[PDB]
């Protein structure tokens, strides 16, 4: 139940919550806009 | 006074705190004391010098006036000295040599010239 | 009859020092749980030495026998 | 040839002196005279026996340290380069990480000797 | 060791092995694989004990002898090419010396009598290193020089490594001579294809590396280095017997898991060649392998060993150890199978 | 940060936090000998930290809620069953001595690891330098096997060299006829079955092995039954102490922060607890070690790891 000692995790660790939440919105972003640079260039090459 | 820096002896660390630390050993002695008969005089005359030391070191709180007053050295000295004291008073418990002489030697075993 | 599980002669069949004795094996013993053997309790012996009495730094009839480490 | 016949007269020269030393002196030889010195009394053991060496972990560095004259005794030749901001800095880098392996061993105590 | 000593050390044992994959100077890659070899002791010697010390020596040993002979190699592709290009040898007697001075330093039958006691004498994490990380420089120069390799001498320390690494885990209970063994027998399916398509070679290092780095680090989990010690895993983390399972299974080349995939593609390789006889004995070979990575699952997951009263304690505490990338690893080492087009990336 | 290699780098190392006041201080003696009044005195006049000594349930009172745990969930273990049937069939004698030691074992790091964390000495009642006193009294009355010893012998060898000797050892030495005494005035029913036999091998165990083993690397002080009454005599002489021999000499940084890494682990600790040699007294099947396990889980707050159970009100768990 309500603990002797303290969890390590009792409480969340914002710092890591909010890197880990930034780098994954981070990488979906570069992933579209990369994504989206390469058909332009694909399209662009093979005259589509 | 300031402390000292050195007691000149080698290997005799300098006390901090010796008003204290004598006050410590001079009781501790007083109680082993009080294990040995009232008769014995080892007791009588260890308690008596004992308790002279020890109101020694309650009246005066000057470390260089307290050397002059207890005539043993240098304070750590003295202390050394307490440990010996009470280190000599537990071996004794054990040899009570209060106790009867025990044994007679023969009859010329000190007799000098023969 | 409930399920069948594997006892103590079972388990001991994995506990050797290898799955298959041989006679080449027989004195094989398993190795120190934390990987630690006994240190050897050989004495390392110390180099012994006539220090004079002929000798310098002797004054000629000192006979200092000397263990040395180097 | 000069050094070849130089290094022979000077080791010719030597071990003439030796047979000489050998042959010319009336020789009395016996067990006692022959015995192995040790200030007057036996000896205890064997002069074979183990030695043990305090110095061990110095005699180790000396190995690597001993190497790095190898490579900095070409400097005076290097001098003559025409890239000359190359090799200072390179000369610069090798005596600076021998000081560096240096202080390190001195820092964790390799070369204090052993008790 | 001081922290950051471990660290400096640990990237020099990294360094030497980046040195040997990127030179393209036979000196530089022999002195990257001596400073690999100067930086792995001390980790070898880390607990300071008398067996970390045997292995140590052992390695020590074998190691500076295969660097003798390599060097040999060069010097003599020097007198009778004139050059130092990290390449084809041009000169018989030197590909034979390099190629047995490889096989020294990947520990391949029969050059392999050190492999076992070195892993068995050293902690796990440093066994990781050796079985793992080891296997990259000498495997890069491998895939060089394979032009100038004599098919039979690669194809006989193939075989010989399946056979002696198949027939050497079957006596095994301690983990560490297990993984030993086993890696000896993985390594002979590298060389093997090597003259045929050196992409499967790295295709089979890079899965067994996954594999094996994932075996050791459910052994670290949970510190367990015997076969009965790990026997208690079921008491304990149940998740972590249904991994090892799993990770067993596709050690032993179990199709859907992923380590059917490099058996897979060497048949193919061999086969296009008109390689029948030695892929057809090559994967009935293996069923060594597969045979004593069963018994493990037997008394891993399967069943449930006898425990002890002591045991009850490490119930109320959690693991704590990193396990760094374990479930990455772990998937890695098993869902792969359909992906598997993606080794033209190795291409 | 948790404490690590980074963490020592950063400028977290032992030698930053000790002091002449960090000592790790073991109070022992024979049964009903007053060791543990004598130990709160001593941590209370010093500022040390007091630690129970370790019972069937230490381990539960640092887990969980603190509570203690039914006893299933430690072999059923039992002290009271020891005293009335010492040669029970089911193995309690030896299963209750292996049990304690490992209690013990944990404590010793759990105090270890509070000295070195933050400097602050410790007390302790016993401890694993000690615990083999009651293994040795056990075997000499025929409590216990020989193989139950040599099996207490091999988990003792490769688990108390990884660990650092207490700096003071206090003991009170009471004569045997004064325990039987006093055990008798104490109440406990169970307790005053102890035979003079067992005590006074306990005493032998003490005077003759213990002792001696420590005088060589700790400063032990020995007190009677009076001078124990007074902790103030005894907080005097520890005080002006000395320290000049054991390994806490030789210790610097980095052996300290190998030390710590140990101590905070403790799976790692108890590591060799349970090493699988099959004895009938401390093995356990399949089906008893599973069924128990799983009622292990069921308890509140046990399922997940500690900050993850819902039933005991964590929050945030999604985040976390
Ligand atoms: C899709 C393409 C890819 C195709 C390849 C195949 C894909 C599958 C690869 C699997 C990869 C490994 C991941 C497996 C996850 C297993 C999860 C599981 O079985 O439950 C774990 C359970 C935990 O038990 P519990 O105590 O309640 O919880 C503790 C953990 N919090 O554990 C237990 O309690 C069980 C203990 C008894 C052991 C039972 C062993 C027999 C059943 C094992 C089933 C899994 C078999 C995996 C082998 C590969 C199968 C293909
Ligand atoms: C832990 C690693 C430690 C690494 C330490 C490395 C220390 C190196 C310090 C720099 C040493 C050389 O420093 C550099 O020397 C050359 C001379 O050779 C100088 O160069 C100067 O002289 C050269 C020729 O002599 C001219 O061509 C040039 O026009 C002029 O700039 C540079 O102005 C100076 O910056
Ligand atoms: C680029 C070349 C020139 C640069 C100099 C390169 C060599 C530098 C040598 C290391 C200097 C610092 O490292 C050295 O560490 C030891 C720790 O044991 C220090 O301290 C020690 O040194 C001296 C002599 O041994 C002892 O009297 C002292 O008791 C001890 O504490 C030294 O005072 C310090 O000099
Ligand atoms: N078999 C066994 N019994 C133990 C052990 N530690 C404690 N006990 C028993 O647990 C009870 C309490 O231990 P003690 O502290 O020595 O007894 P006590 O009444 O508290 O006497 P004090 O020293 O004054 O505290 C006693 O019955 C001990 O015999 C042990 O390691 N093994
Ligand atoms: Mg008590």
């Amino acid at each position: 139940k309500f603990y002797i000692q303290e969890p390590p995790h009792g409480s969340p660790n914002w710092l890591k919550v909010g890197l880990t939440l930034g780098t994954s919105v981070f990488l979906w972003i570069y992933l579209i806009k990369q994504h989206n640079e390469d058909v332009l260039e694909y399209k662009r090459r093979n005259g589509l | 006074g300031l402390l000292k820096k050195t007691t000149g002896l080698v290997g005799l660390a300098v006390c901090e705190t010796p008003h204290e630390r004598l006050k410590i050993l001079y009781t501790k002695i007083l109680d082993v004391l009080g294990h040995i008969p009232k008769n014995a005089a080892y007791r009588k005359y260890t308690e008596q010098i004992t308790n002279e030391k020890l109101s020694m070191v309650k009246a005066e709180p000057d470390v260089k006036k307290l050397e002059e007053r207890l005539q043993g050295g240098q304070i750590e000295e003295v202390i050394l000295q307490a440990e010996n004291e009470l280190s000599l008073a537990r071996k004794m418990i054990q040899w009570k040599p209060w106790e009867p002489l025990v044994e007679e030697p023969p009859a010329s075993q000190w007799k000098w010239p023969i | 009859a409930r399920q069948w599980q594997p006892d103590v002669e079972w388990a001991e069949q994995y506990g050797g020092a290898v799955m298959y004795p041989t006679k080449e094996t027989a004195h094989w013993k398993p190795p120190p749980w934390n990987d630690v053997d006994p240190p050897k309790d050989t004495l390392v012996s110390n180099l012994t030495l006539n220090f004079g009495p002929q000798h310098p730094a002797a004054h000629g009839v000192l006979r200092l026998v000397m263990e040395l480490s180097g | 040839m000069n050094l070849m016949l130089a290094l022979l007269t000077n080791f010719t020269l030597a071990t003439l002196l030796v047979i000489i030393a050998f042959w010319l002196p009336q020789l009395n030889v016996y067990s006692e005279k022959t015995s192995p010195y040790e200030c007057g009394f036996d000896p205890m053991g064997s002069a074979r026996l183990p030695f043990s060496m305090k110095f061990f972990l110095v005699a180790i560095t000396f190995l690597l340290f001993d190497l790095e004259i190898a490579l900095l005794l070409p400097l005076p030749w290097a001098s003559q380069t025409a890239n000359l901001n190359t090799m200072l800095t390179m000369a610069l880098f090798l005596i600076i990480l021998l000081a560096v392996s240096l202080a390190y061993e001195w820092t964790q105590k390799g070369l204090e000797w052993t008790e | 060791m001081n922290p950051i000593i471990f660290i400096i050390i640990l990237l020099t044992i990294m360094l030497g092995t980046i040195i040997v994959m990127i030179s393209s100077h036979w000196l530089l890659v022999w002195i990257g694989f001596e400073m690999n070899m100067l930086a792995i002791i001390p980790i070898m010697m880390k607990n300071h004990n008398p067996r970390a010390t045997e292995a140590s020596t052992k390695y020590f040993l074998t190691q500076s002898t295969a660097s003798m002979l390599l060097m040999m190699a060069v010097i003599i592709n020097l007198m009778f090419s004139g050059q130092w290009t990290v390449m084809k040898l041009f000169n018989p007697m030197a590909s034979m010396l390099m190629t047995m001075a490889l096989a020294m330093k990947l520990g391949m039958a029969p050059f392999h009598f050190w492999v076992p006691e070195v892993t068995q004498g050293i902690p796990l994490s440093s066994g990781l290193i050796l079985l793992t990380w080891q296997k990259l420089a000498p495997m890069s120069v491998l895939y060089q020089i394979f032009p100038s390799i004599n098919l039979n001498l690669i194809l006989t320390l193939s075989v010989l490594s399946i056979l002696i690494g198949g027939w050497g885990g079957l006596n095994q209970t301690q983990l560490r001579k297990i993984m030993a063994y086993s890696s000896i027998a993985h390594m002979g399916w590298m060389t093997a294809v090597l003259p045929y398509n050196p992409t499967m070679t790295l295709l089979n290092l890079i899965i067994y590396i996954i594999m094996t780095s994932t075996m050791f680090t459910m052994f670290m989990a949970n510190s367990t280095t015997t076969t009965l010690s790990l026997s208690h895993t079921w008491n304990k983390t149940p998740i972590m017997t249904v991994l090892i399972l799993a990770t067993l299974l596709s050690m032993g080349g179990l199709p859907p898991l992923s380590g059917f995939m490099p058996k897979w593609m060497i048949i193919q390789e061999m086969t296009k060649n008109n390689s029948i006889i030695l892929p057809t004995f090559m994967a009935i070979t293996a069923l060594l392998n597969l045979y004593f990575y069963m018994r493990l699952t037997y008394s891993t997951t399967l069943t449930m060993f006898p425990s002890t009263n002591n045991m009850k304690m490490k119930w109320q505490f959690p693991l704590m150890k990193k396990m760094t990338f374990l479930p990455t690893m772990v998937v890695l080492s098993t869902m792969m199978l359909p992906l598997t087009p993606m080794l033209s990336v190795l291409e | 940060l948790q404490y690590g290699p980074l963490a020592y780098i950063l400028g977290e190392k032992a030698t930053k936090k000790m002091t002449e006041k960090s000592k790790l201080i073991t109070v022992d003696g024979n049964i009903c000998s007053g060791k543990s009044k004598l130990a709160k005195e001593i941590a209370e006049k010093l500022g040390l930290k007091h630690f129970p000594e370790a019972g069937i349930h230490y381990v539960d009172s640092t887990t969980g809620d603190g509570k203690p745990l039914p006893v299933q969930f430690s072999g059923n273990c039992s002290l009271e069953k020891f005293y009335d049937d010492p040669k029970s069939n089911d193995g309690n004698s030896y299963r209750l001595q292996a049990w304690l030691y490992a209690s013990r074992l944990l404590q010793y790091a759990d105090a270890l690891e509070h000295l070195l964390s933050t400097g602050q000495g410790v007390v302790l009642e016993r401890s694993i330098y000690s615990d083999f006193v009651f293994l040795e009294a056990m075997y000499r009355q025929g409590f216990i096997r020989k193989q139950c010893v040599d099996h207490y012998n091999q988990v003792k060898k490769v688990t108390i060299c990884e660990y650092l000797p207490p700096h003071v050892v206090v003991y009170v030495d009471v004569p045997v006829p004064e325990v039987q005494s006093r055990i008798q005035k104490k109440g406990n029913p169970h307790e005053m079955k102890i035979t003079s036999a067992y005590l006074q091998d306990i005493e032998n165990a003490y005077k003759g092995t213990f002792l001696p083993e420590m005088s060589e690397k700790c400063e032990v002080l020995q007190y009677s039954a009076w001078e124990a009454q007074d902790a103030e005599k005894v907080v005097e002489d520890i005080e002006y102490l000395k320290y000049d021999k054991g390994p806490w000499l030789d210790q610097n940084d980095r052996k300290l922060h190998k030390l710590r890494m140990l101590v905070q682990d403790k799976l790692e600790v108890l590591n060799y607890t349970s090493i699988p040699v099959f004895l009938p007294e401390v093995t356990v099947g399949a089906h008893q070690s599973d069924q128990v396990f799983q009622e292990f889980t069921e308890l509140p707050g046990r399922k997940y790891r500690a900050g993850y159970n819902e039933d005991v009100g964590d929050k945030w768990i999604w985040l976390k």
